[PDB]
């Protein structure tokens, strides 16, 4: 008896020494995976050669018409695209007009990135607002692009259209 | 003697279960996991996903379980769950943040959403989020 | 029968107690997590583009 | 190869997405071709149509 | 307080707790969405600020 009881006090000494350290590795690493997202965050989608960057993060395409800007971008997650979209506006959009630029996007005839929904003509009702200067119509689309074995981007490709003020 | 022999098998099994997840928790530069406690309750995960969906105002158009990832870990079979909910941007951000604040092992990862209306005559965003929990092997 | 417990010993419990205990563990263990949380995020920033293009 | 469904003209709504550059319309068809006593292929013949970006 | 102010409560949406909104407190935000008259929304606000 006194042999194997000792064996068991030792083996349970392990099992406990164990179980309490797991709940800390556990949480340290949940922190670590927030932080790797906090270092991806300040970084990317779309390679450039710029000293200072006008936006928080980089984005892809920007095309204007002196009334609205249809933009094309990407963000780190459901968070930095939420930060960016909050910084603008939020709207209940209703009767949309279809126009020959949409089909030129379906045609590929006006160069862009056809992950994107189309359009740039509608009528907008405000839901929420942060910049008094900008009427974002909506986050037209957003899709987290993972990549492949040749390489990542992993981030959330997105598209927005926004009329400013004056 | 005979009760102590019970304690030996019990604690040897608890040791195996350590190795199982402490060494997985010590895992390295690659993919990285979240913590893994033995959750081992799935239907409550589906139910609570439905509840946080309902209180966020979203229509849960489809919840689809996954297959366990037999080569997604030596010490754990990951079961992925693909959830499909529709509503407002604010409400889907909400649904996501609530699932990311839950007390269970639903690690949401690859997200997508788009405007569900063909003609685009009213605002509406169909959203498909992927979120997984990590059963044992 | 067995008595208030059995005889001297008390007795017999080499059987009861030997095919019991148990095995305890007892696993004083597998409870609730705080988990843990990551940190955010690195930018200073700039301008470039997007100064000229707006 | 007329195992294949036809077509290449439609209107597409995204369900899921991995390449930001490609709009696959659908796995138009897929049929596991077994072969015969003269030889195998056993695999899944398939057909897809996809519009890229720009 | 919404009902006695006459407002239609079109949506109440809880938030996420602000894990980095305090060392000693998790802030839960609640976004409320009510419709009516200017007088009635001023009223609803002042009642919630007197709770």
């Amino acid at each position: 008896t006194k042999a194997r009881i000792a064996e068991l006090e030792k083996i349970i000494g392990e099992v406990k020494n164990i179980n309490t350290r797991k709940a800390e590795v556990e949480k340290k690493l949940a922190v670590l995976d927030a932080l790797r997202k906090g270092r991806s965050g300040p970084v990317r989608m779309m390679d450039a050669l710029a000293s200072a960057t006008p936006k928080k993060v980089w984005v892809k395409t920007f095309s204007e018409n002196n009334n609205a800007v249809s933009i094309d971008g990407s963000a780190v997650s459901h968070d930095e695209v939420a930060e960016f979209m909050r910084g603008l506006n939020g709207v209940v959009w209703t009767p949309k007009g279809m126009g020959r630029l949409v089909d030129r996007r379906r045609d590929s005839k006006t160069a862009r990135v056809e992950m994107l929904t189309s359009d740039a003509t509608i009528e907008e009702f405000p839901e929420a607002q942060v910049s008094p200067f900008f009427k974002n119509i909506d986050l037209q689309t957003a899709k987290q692009v993972g990549g492949a074995q040749v390489g990542v981007p992993i981030l959330v490709e997105f598209k927005i259209t926004m009329t400013s003020n004056y | 003697l005979d009760l102590e022999l019970a304690d030996k098998s019990e604690i040897a099994q608890n040791l195996n279960e350590r190795r199982r997840e402490m060494d997985v928790l010590e895992q390295k530069l690659s993919e990285a996991l979240t913590e893994l406690p033995e959750q081992r309750d799935i239907e409550e995960l589906l139910a609570q996903i439905n509840d946080i969906g309902k209180k966020s105002g979203l229509e849960l158009s489809s919840v689809t379980p996954g297959k366990e990832s037999v080569g997604g870990g030596e010490f754990f079979a990951r079961i992925p769950i693909k959830m499909t909910v529709s509503g407002n941007y604010h409400e889907i951000a909400l649904f996501l943040q609530e699932m990311a604040n839950m007390r269970r092992i639903v690690n949401v990862n690859n997200i997508k959403f788009d405007s569900a209306k063909l003609k685009n005559e009213k605002v509406v965003l169909q959203s498909e989020f992927q979120a997984t929990t990590f059963r044992f092997v | 029968c067995e008595e208030p417990p059995a005889p001297a010993p008390p007795p017999a419990k080499p059987k009861a107690a030997a095919a019991v205990p148990v095995k305890a563990a007892p696993t004083e263990t597998g409870a609730q997590a705080a988990p843990s949380y990551s940190y955010v995020y690195n930018p200073v920033g700039k301008r470039d583009p997007f100064r000229s293009p707006i």
